[PDB]
RNA sequence: CAUAGCAUAUCAGAAGGCACACCCGGAGAACUGAAACAUCUUAGUACCCGGAGGAAGAGAAAGAAAAUUCGAUUCCCUUAG
RNA sequence: GGAUCCUGAGUACGACGGAGCACGUGAAAUUCCGUCGGAAUCUGGGAGGACCAUCUCCUAAGGCUAAAUACUCUCUAGUGA
RNA sequence: AAGCAGUAAAUGUGGAGCCGUAGCGAAAGCGAGUCUGAAUAGGGCGUUUAGUAUUUGGUCGUAGACCCGAAACCAGGUGAU
RNA sequence: UGAGGGUAGCGGAGAAAUUCCAAUCGAACCUGGAGAUAGCUGGUUCUCUCCGAAAUAGCUUUAGGGCUAGCCUCAAGUGAU
RNA sequence: UGGGAGUCAGAACAUGGGUGAUAAGGUCCGUGUUCGAAAGGGAAACAGCCCAGACCACCAGCUAAGGUCCCAAAAUAUAUG
RNA sequence: UGCUGGAAGGUUAAGAGGAGUGGUUAGCUUCUGCGAAGCUACGAAUCGAAGCCCCAGUAAACGGCGGCCGUAUAACGGUCC
RNA sequence: GGGAUACUACCCUAGCUGUGUUGGCUUUCUAACCCGCACCACUUAUCGUGGUGGGAGACAGUGUCAGGCGGGCAGUUUGACUGGGGCGGUCGCCUCCUAAAAGGUAACGGAGGCGCUCAAAGGUUCCCUCAGAAUGGUUGGAAAUCAUUCAUAGAGUGUAAAGGCAUAAGGGAGCUUGACUGCGAGACCUACAAGUCGAGCAGGGUCGAAAGACGGACUUAGUGAUCCGGUGGUUCCGCAUG
């Protein structure tokens, strides 16, 4: 029957210009105190899936 | 010695943070940086 | 098995790839590193910069040469003919 | 006294089973998956009960829109995993 | 026209507990259930997914309703890369 | 696509819908740019053609899903010859 | 010791032993869920050619399982790297 | 660049090393080789040793490790000791 | 400890008492708090039943009938509890 | 003096009255309601029924709600590694040796540290430069303190060992707040998650005469996703508009 999605997934990742996949950083959302500055901004961009975990993750997302 | 915050005046936002020790530092301590917000180095202080 | 008394000296480190990562003649980025240390093994010369960890970057592109320093210390250099 | 009860005197309305395939109700679990498990899911499934009709049920506006409303209801496709 | 009159009460609604409604007594506002309480009656009342003001709609608490839909114990007659 | 003429075919009919032809950004928005931003910068993502419909083959997914095989759990019943 | 009866499985009975409840019982038997589940074992149907490994890091309620990487294969591209 | 996979129990040799008892056809790493997945010759028989990789014939020839009195093909061959 | 009994010294609901209040507003001031009489929603000062802390009792109730230096409370001095 | 009689909750020390209508404390009534509570009867059915008298009595009981007890009962869990299992022991990071002159590399293999600290042990500017040994002396336990030469950094360098260090990164004086914002080409490691070093850019400041130099300590450890929850600000959406 039909194919069903990853809704969690859903809310974590953005489809980019060609397939990719767009992502958010982690180890954020708390305590920052224990960090430095570099590596506090550095962590305020977004990333690319890679193909490996898309290759695990690939049947996922048919409807993006 | 904890997380220590110090609020700005009108920077606005709950920003800056260091160590201190509350044995050698029990105090409010203050001091000048670059708060962004007006492009300049000004006083902060323990809140 | 039967009473295996036990011991501790099990625990130790994960390596750091340590050491240098170019050689006397290649050619290079201006943010690429040459030479993860600790300490001052070998100083940095001309167009290098030492960071936090003592890791080596050539400030610029060019090639590398490492060589001595004084009678008996080493160091690098980067020309950047090209 | 009255009507009940009782009496006769009419009528048969009843049960019973049943295609419980479909339908409406009433009651109503586990193994399962989650790689264990309790929330969750299996499922309002399975099984019992009762109604059970030839279909049933629903159905006409205290509605949905910021609409200009198919204009009640029901059904098919999309909206759309 | 509509002034006045009529316009469905333990009802509406609320608290507590529980189910359900894709959505977990929670918003369940919508809708059922009990135990407590508990209303207005157009000049009123209700709804507008926390919510309401304004605005839109409607006027509840009474009833009936073919059509298109579902299954095949059957029956007929027929069909079968 | 449903649906309709037709006949359990076709073909025809049928344009509700779906994909692409511009993207960036959580978003308001902007547009070969856009986001951050402070600029355009710097950088990411873009940009600077070709795709869509049907079908074959291979994989994957949901349904027992290559096959046989448990111990055991649950519901309802039989049984004291 | 007989003929008649009375007790039902989460239960009955029991001078107690996991003992008995139709040649069986640490909770019988028939059906149904149910093709229950099975990281476990076994098995898995005609031919020729060409390429051709692995038994390793790593993380795991994980260790005889699994997911990436590693090393294979096929076809698109580039192309002396 | 993408498509489709299997492997995670490895074994012996020499070799560096640890552990053990300068024990083990032990056990853990490493560096190479062979088996696994590789038949054939030699090692009497002898998965890992020595030689060497089979497309298919042939009653042809040259060689390797090995070896040359009989079984069993090749020198009772030289010359030395 | 369990079981009682008890000083019941206190803390304990479901309950009573109500000093007081958002989201939206026709509402006193029209740069704005008497919360007013109106939807999505509420409180203290106080007490508060079983009981939980406190005390006696309880060993044919559970339970223990010990230990150290002189010494296999197995005799005894010191003894600890 | 010990609180404290102006006023005001208001009073033990009070007395007292009954008031619109009502509830507490307790008794009596009783219908209510109950009575496996005796008598009269349909029924010659002691069922049932009712009348009788008696009892109790608004009590409990029962419904809902809320509590505390509840192996009486039920469903689950009860880690792994491991020269079999088990007991023991350990499970996350940092440093050395094994580790074989790149890196890398196992063992229930060998040795040590960590689950922080310093607003001065930070930043800048300017001075200084080792203990130790003897050298020997009011002290002298020898050597404390002081004294001269050599001392290789052995000294010392906040915290384990390692590298490293007198450019002092060691130690002192003054200033201090760069223990700053927004970015960075790029490079390392690596299965992924990640983690690491960055020229420089604007920016703006501290110190310094300026040059310049400061994006935390000589480095290397000083915990840990994600969801959830919380708080505040908010180029934002937030339901017909508000």
């Amino acid at each position: 029957p039909k194919m069903k999605t990853h809704r969690g997934a859903a809310k974590r990742v953005k489809r980019t210009a060609s397939g990719q996949l767009k992502r958010s950083r982690a180890f954020t959302s708390h305590l920052f105190a224990n960090k430095s500055t570099k590596q506090k901004r550095q962590l305020r961009k977004a990333r690319l899936v890679s193909k490996s975990d898309m290759k695990r993750v690939k049947q996922l997302l048919a409807y993006k | 010695r904890v997380n220590v915050t110090l609020a700005c005046t009108e920077c606005g936002d709950r920003n800056y943070i260091t160590t201190k020790n509350k044995r050698n530092n029990p105090e409010r301590i203050e001091m000048k940086k670059y708060c962004p917000r007006l492009n300049k180095y000004t006083l902060h202080r323990e809140t | 098995k039967k009473g295996v008394s036990s011991t501790k000296n099990g625990r130790d480190s994960e390596s750091k790839r340590l050491g240098a990562k170019r050689a006397d003649g290649q050619f290079v980025t201006g943010g690429s590193i040459l030479y993860r240390q600790r300490g001052t093994k070998i100083y940095p010369g001309e167009n290098v910069g030492r960071g936090g960890d003592d890791t080596l970057f050539a400030k610029i592109d060019g090639v590398v040469k490492f060589e001595r320093k004084g009678r008996d210390k080493k160091q690098v250099s980067v020309y950047a003919v090209a």
